[PDB]
């Protein structure tokens, strides 16, 4: 044989509160 | 770290087509980022979480498969059908939470839209939905993490509780089975 | 593009905040006053003004998210200032909450509108003023979401 | 009057470009 899984995405949890930089 | 408060985000990082190649080949370069891996195969999308450097989810989305690798294929090092779990190595790049050990019953459920939803405790295994959701929002969500107010996991959802497309409640794998399973084997 | 909660604002005179809840970026009145918002096809003017409540708010701006209210009771809170900062708060009563730690009066400064979230990350209210004694913010004042729920309603 | 302007944004769970 079958098909292996595979990474689509992912969720990051560890993020923290953060100003947009302004390109 | 992980809450205080719980926040996520997520990315997506590869389309239908780059998914169905990398599934046949095993070979995934992709760069590894988070705690929690957005997975699929050629039927299903699901959700696999780190924890102590194991990547672990639903047997029921993964089967026997192995997982695409920067190096190929790579074989789960457990299985436990019963218990409806699967675990790989951790990817590199992956971080990994870490099991609760102050027995909170308030959780917290991630879902693969990277939304964060509080449940209650009221069993080993299960935990309502303080506002429950149609079940839509849970979909491709199982193997997901429930954590504890302190970002700890406290488990992996399994199943949502269902009335009238309505979800109530949600079955979970506490902890607890993923160290039975890891000495099982 | 990534999508932000929480926009930094400001008038001629102040630097506040504003946060989107329910497609509606609210403020505290005492900041915005009777103020349009801007934008790129011109001023857009308050949806809601809340003088009592000292709330208003306007339809959420482009570039923004809206927030998830708090449907979890809980005591924990985290109230997020204008640097970003991340500060737990203990919920005292209805509108009020103590500061784990204490902070001098500078360290919240600019940070009214701003939320105070669960451990959930959902909005539990807006801050609205901190409690000070000589110079150290002990606690703060907030707007109940339950308060931005009444007032569109409304 | 002047209007309200934005001058920042903040993303609560840290998501980067
Ligand atoms: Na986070
Ligand atoms: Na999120
Ligand atoms: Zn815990
Ligand atoms: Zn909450």
């Amino acid at each position: 044989k079958k098909g292996c899984v595979v990474i689509v995405g992912r969720i990051v949890l560890s993020g923290k509160p953060a100003i947009i930089p302004k390109k | 770290q992980m809450g205080a408060p719980i926040t996520a985000y997520a990315q997506q990082t590869r389309g239908l087509l780059g998914c169905i190649i990398t599934s046949l080949t095993g070979r995934d370069k992709n760069q590894v980022e988070g705690e929690v891996q957005i997975v699929s195969t050629a039927t299903q999308t699901f959700l696999a979480t780190c924890i102590n450097g194991v990547c672990w989810t639903v047997y029921h989305g993964a089967g026997t498969r192995t997982i695409a690798s920067p190096k190929g294929p790579v074989i789960q090092m457990y299985t436990n059908v019963d218990q409806d779990l699967v675990g790989w190595p951790a990817p590199q790049g992956s971080r990994s939470l870490t099991p609760c050990t102050c027995g909170s019953s308030d959780l917290y459920l991630v879902t693969r839209h990277a939304d964060v939803i509080p449940v209650r405790r009221r069993g080993d295994s299960r935990g309502s939905l303080l506002s429950p959701r149609p079940i839509s929002y849970l979909k491709g969500s199982a193997g997901g993490p429930l954590l504890c107010p302190a970002g700890h996991a406290v488990g992996l959802f399994r199943a949502a509780v269902c009335t009238r497309g309505v979800a109530k409640a949600v079955d979970f794998i506490p902890v607890e089975n993923l160290e039975t399973t890891m000495r099982s084997g």
